[PDB]
RNA sequence: UGCUUUACUCUUUAAGGACAAGUUGUGACGGGGAGCGAAAUAGUAGCGAAGUUCCUGACGUCACACUGCCAAGAAAAGCUUCUAGUGAGAAAACAACUGCCCGUACCGUAAACCGACACAGGUAGUCGAGGAGAGUAUCCUAAGGUGAGCGAGCGAACUCU
RNA sequence: GUAUGAGUAGCGAAAGACAGGUGAGAAUCCUGUCCACCGUAUGACUAAGGUUUCCUGGGGAAGGCUCGUCCGCCCAGGGUUAGUCGGGACCUAAGCCGAGGCCGAUAGGCGUAGGCGAUGGACAACAGGUUGAUAUUCCUGUACCAGUUGUUUUUGUUUGA
RNA sequence: AGCUGUAAGUAAGCUAUGAUCCAGAGAUUUCCGAAUGGGGGAACCCAAUAUCUUUUAUAGGAUAUUACUUUUCAGUGAAUACAUAGCUGAUUAGAGGUAGACGCAGAGAACUGAAACAUCUUAGUACCUGCAGGAAGAGAAAGAAAAUUCGAUUCCCUGAGUAGCGGCGAGCGAAACGGGAAGAGCCCAAACCAACAAGCUUGCUUGUUGGGGUUGUAGGACUCCGAUAUGGUAGUCUGUUAGUAUAGUUGAAGGAUUUGGAAAAUUCCGCUAAAGAGGGUGAAAGCCCCGUAGACGAAAUGCUGACAACACCUAGGAGGAUCCUGAGUACGGCGGAACACGAGAAAUUCCGUCGGAAUCCGCGGGGACCAUCCCGCAAGGCUAAAUACUCCCUAGUGACCGA
């Protein structure tokens, strides 16, 4: 489906540290590969090679209301590039 | 609006599936850079794809 | 010796009586023979009672 | 032509074959370092001397290597050949690219595991320094880490050590 | 639900003292100084097991056998990057499931071929630096394994290629 | 004419082009689970074959198919020649869940009672297991009776705690006549006649169709005449209309004063009723609201009837030479169960084993057995209603409960 695999970008203090080093954070959906971002990415932003990288997450609980329960899975996706930039963010 | 969908010949539905894709796609990370009082104009575009595929699978028998 | 290939008979069970009637729990089966014989033209080995074999 | 095996003739301090810890260079103009130390919130950023000789020396490694004993001491794949075999022609060389899924925080002789507890109990494996010392024994100590989650006074009986 | 016992028994093995902080409040929080305890372990790394307790900034109603400005507690954000490590895309031992099949009132029981199954085999990366938390994963330097394109010394698939 | 659930907050929006909402039809529907490509510690991992894709190319992505068994047909096929195992492909059906309920079967306890306990009872109950259906089961006399008879089954009252059974102890316990509910009867096998095939005994033997035929007063074949009509259905997911179920529309009539924070309370004077059931509103309302009586209404999808079509199915009378009328069946011995009936003087029904009949001049039954009389045709099938239950859906009711 090709786009469909990127859904936001993770804007936290070490990922700003990551812009520097042409570096991106973005929450990928679960059951994708690395194969896959590299192709959404190339046919989604005009940028190139240099691996991704993919971590998990477990979740948490939180307690609003006396009800408690979890929150959901994540998985990131930190992508380093070759020659471009994305000074969109 | 339906009626200006039923007009169109299927390959420009395909364009206009395509145009509310990269839409959408965009609206995402406008929301997630902190941006956007239109957030209800997401609504629309996921129900715009919605009576695209329905009449596309009507006119497909 | 489960069933019959032609007739019904198959095991079941009943009583048991001696000479002041006390009652235990029998098996009552029936006599059966392994007899080789011609299903739809192909031989074929199967049980078959002694009562049709007459 | 691989492999097994019988019968005969040579050869043996040999020749051939197989394995092998660990040494010297390069890797290495590099980072590593006792101490000095700022311009500002910093022992920070930044700056560096020497790599010597003798003694003791490992069941760690060669390696289940060697000798002895009887209680006579797992499998299958990966690997190597030889043919059956399908069956243009790849085979070195250099350059440039490709390599998927899951676990990686933390505690882990414990306040985070098993004991209802922030419990004098239990928890498999590896490293485990010095003086004396056979030694991981005992007494005091290095690297390190701790000072116990109620106290202040008095200094009787009585009970415990 | 509330009394009596009764403001009694107990506060779960250990060495602290002072100065200066912060603060409405301090023996019990932070900093400094000396003293003291273990040191085949009260030190370092890991396998299970636990499942966010870890890091950063705030809070004191309840938990902490007292106190508490503090915490493994509460609120709010944020951290767990791999061709080489361990497991899968490789192999099997105990055991289990077992097409057909052999038995058996139903239910079902037992087993060939084939499989599943690590505690065992076989298998390509080392040194340093970096952060508030990750580091054979990030970057720095030098490597290795299996391949794909682009260039560079041979044809009867006979096969000696 | 307001709207964006629970539910406050703000941000953004939508609607007279009729939103939100209500009703009937559609479309989409991730992953696990009988789980079905292979594996598995469920919501995970790894494949094969075709086709389309990104990249110069390999790795990558998507779609469809690939379990097992039998029932039908192909092709392939050998220990062994002939064909049978076997293999491969296509085809048909199954496989699991409930509603903790009602039904039919297989297998089947103990405490307890007898003031102990063995035969007996608890009790063919609880539990397990197979099989279904909206109901199931049984069903058209080898019957009930005993004069004068009656004609499929099931369910209810009565017979009656009677006749009976029982260490004749504790106890167990019917049936027929009689009155009601509801009503319904059908189809094969056999003998015989052709057409096919094989053996062509070229005897007429077997198999396949088509006819024929279904009974006790015996009936049918077979012969002879006839007639060649009449009449019913428990059938179609065929039509045309009627009704109904799933959203709805309309629907009468009151003011003022006093006490009140607030009136529906109170007091004068009125009105309505095919509506004086109920609920809500600032305290108790026929006249404030939602409704009730009454009248009206379905584009769409079911469901029920009616009558058209279409499918079926069905004849008289006489003759009595010959032929047919359900076989290892009925029945007997031996061992056990069912019937109220515990082997007792024990028929009638099954089950296991071993013996083993007749063919209308025949056979079975009338509570051992014989003779006479009477009533009936077994060993092949199907069958609506009258009856039992409620996970659920709608509309209600209660000298039922009120933390």
């Amino acid at each position: 489906e090709l786009l469909d695999v990127i859904k936001r970008p993770v804007i936290t203090e070490k990922s700003m540290l990551a812009m520097d080093e042409k570096k991106y954070t973005f929450e990928v959906d679960t059951r994708a590969n690395k194969t896959l971002v590299k192709q959404a990415v190339e046919s989604a932003f005009d940028v190139k090679v240099a691996n991704v990288n993919i971590l998990n997450v477990r979740p948490k609980f939180k307690r609003m209301g006396k009800y408690a329960g979890y929150t959901k899975k994540r998985r990131k996706a930190i992508v380093t590039l070759t020659e471009d930039s994305k000074e969109i963010q | 609006k339906v009626k200006e969908i039923r007009e169109l010949t299927t390959a420009e539905m395909l364009d206009k599936e395509k145009q509310l894709k990269e839409e959408l796609f965009n609206l995402r990370f406008q929301l997630a850079t902190g941006q956007l009082e239109n957030t209800a104009r997401i609504k629309e575009v996921r129900q715009s794809i919605a009576r695209i595929k329905t009449v596309l699978r009507e006119q497909a028998n | 010796a489960k069933v019959c290939y032609f007739t019904g008979r198959k095991t079941s069970s009943g009583n048991n009586r001696s000479h002041a009637m006390n009652s235990t729990k029998r098996t009552v089966k029936p006599n059966l023979q392994k007899v080789r014989v011609l299903i739809d033209g192909k031989p074929k080995k199967v049980w078959v009672s002694a009562r049709a074999l007459k």
